[PDB]
C-alpha cells in the first residue's frame, strides 16, 4: 500500500513520505511544496536518475519500498 | 483518505 520515499533536499533536509500505489505523485508534490514552502516549479524531482513525470505513479516506476527521490534547485543557463 | 491519501512525517536524527 505505502511505500517509503526518501526526499531529500540540497541542505540537509530530508523528510520521510509515504504515498499509496494508486495515487499520483502530483499530490506529493504538492505535500513537499506547501511543508518547504517553495513554489510547484523552483525544484525539480529525479528517480532511477531520469526525471519524473508530473502524471506520474509507480503504477509505472515499479518504485519498491525504501525507494529514494533526488530533487534539485532548478535553474537554466545564462 | 477516500479520493487521495499521503501522509508525510520525518524524525531528525
Amino acid at each position: 500500500e505505502y511505500i517509503k520515499l526518501k526526499v531529500i533536499g540540497q541542505d540537509s533536509s530530508e523528510i520521510h513520505f509515504k504515498v499509496k500505489m494508486t495515487t499520483h505523485l502530483k499530490k506529493l508534490k504538492e505535500s513537499y511544496c506547501q511543508r518547504q514552502g517553495v513554489p510547484m516549479n523552483s525544484l525539480r524531482f529525479l528517480f532511477e536518475g531520469q526525471r519524473i513525470a508530473d502524471n506520474h505513479t509507480p503504477k509505472e516506476l515499479g518504485m519498491e519500498e525504501e525507494d529514494v527521490i533526488e530533487v534539485y534547485q532548478e535553474q537554466t543557463g545564462g | 483518505d477516500n479520493e487521495i491519501e499521503v501522509i508525510i512525517v520525518w524524525e531528525k536524527k
